[PDB]
């Protein structure tokens, strides 16, 4: 459990008025709503979130992967293994509040809102 | 504070642990200076795409 | 332009032995072997490297857009407005020195050549 | 256009008559198959300006 | 499509040794090394060929819009609109084989390369 | 002497009202105004045009070597022994009718009184 990620768990989940866990999970899971969002440190000093969306094909997807002005902006992917749909977000912890880590975990339930 | 995103910390799936660890093996070692490296002066239709690409998107 | 985003520029051509523009509209292009890459601040704070592709592969759905360990592995994505491929990464600014900065075009090219 | 030229025969002079005449050496001979060729599809600003130009000439 | 036309981007292409392309908004273009090469039919039962330089410098007046014993010596103008500096060359199409066409690719290509 | 060169210049003199030159001269010449304009042939079965203007400008070239509608369109060269500014065009001569011919003069001359 390094530091800058325990900090950035903390602070989220203050922001999400949630008691902050107690025990070095690596990786984290929050429900918002049907969303089942996944958070770590991959890489070191990285916060990763990612959730799963239902269903294979997406004729909205490919424009979801061009870039946009919030890099919090879900990248929509497949599973490598299986083809389930996935969107994710990374942000550098070395440069992350508590403001923009909520910002991070809004972007991504937003995006998983609106595919397909 | 409170309010906006509403959420609950609730179990991880071992499978979800896995892919949030995922790795790939490095790729394009010594690529730049094997192919090379030039300053480039593209259409100015490029450009000009370029930047309504930047500015809108 | 941003001096953050001029000191980045000056290490990428440091490490590429290519003279520095001196202050160029933002959108800088390299010529990579065959690949036409682009370089800008977009949004401010942040190094989005970006070249376009023309017709093979699978831009909808791949595992190029899928998270790996390396930040830098660039997302597949395609304009909806001119319906143009572009493969793109990006790297805050206080995050660059000359070793990421030639990681990440290194890694937009690398993906490009894998995508012919 | 106009089509009234207002013409008539005069002697050439050495100068012109060398130059109508004047000779290169051949060049870039066998770049084709040192270079390579391949179909190109190049940027849709790059087709929309090909059919601009050759539509304003 | 003009039959001519037809016939001699035809026997371009197995010149080249690459497959016909079918007549399908026939302003094709190749790419011959670095060069990217553009060829149309301009004016009709005229195969026109040009590719686009990034220079602006001694366009004006060169030893290269100066006549040959070649007529396939390409021409460098400037197109007033974009600004963009043309080299180019044409043949009818009605006196054309294949060695004519590809001399004229050749040379458009040779000029090409000796203008940088 | 060719008979494709020689039965387009016995048309060209017949379409300006002139007397047919002998097959002496292999360039002719004619005094259009303050224009000395050159008929050749070069190469063989292409009718040269060409007449060397007195000094008029030199930015004028860019424009003027782009190809239009017209072949006849002149290009402005310049002969790297003189310095001095050289317009030409040049048709093949195969079914020359007379009227082309008597263009190609006319678009020369034209070019000749425009630049600068």
């Amino acid at each position: 459990m390094n530091p800058l990620y325990r900090a950035a768990i903390h602070q989220l989940f203050l922001a999400l008025d949630l008691p902050t866990p107690n025990d070095e999970e690596s990786v984290l899971s929050l429900q918002v709503g049907p969303h089942l969002c996944h958070l770590a440190e991959h890489p070191t000093d990285h916060l990763l979130m990612f959730t799963r969306l239902e269903g294979q094909g997406d004729a909205t997807a490919n424009e979801q992967n061009l870039f946009s002005q919030d890099p919090c902006k879900p990248i929509l992917g497949r599973d490598p293994e299986s083809g389930e749909r996935l969107l994710w977000n990374r942000q550098p912890l070395q440069l992350l509040d508590r403001a923009q880590i909520h910002h991070q975990l809004e972007q991504l339930v937003a995006a998983a809102e609106e595919l397909r | 504070r409170l309010g906006e995103v509403e959420a609950r910390q609730v179990a991880t799936p071992r499978e979800a642990q896995q892919l949030a660890q995922r790795q790939e093996a490095p790729k394009g070692e010594g690529l730049l200076s094997r192919l090379g490296a030039a300053l480039a002066r593209p259409f100015v239709a490029i450009i000009e795409w370029l930047g309504k690409l930047l500015g809108s998107r």
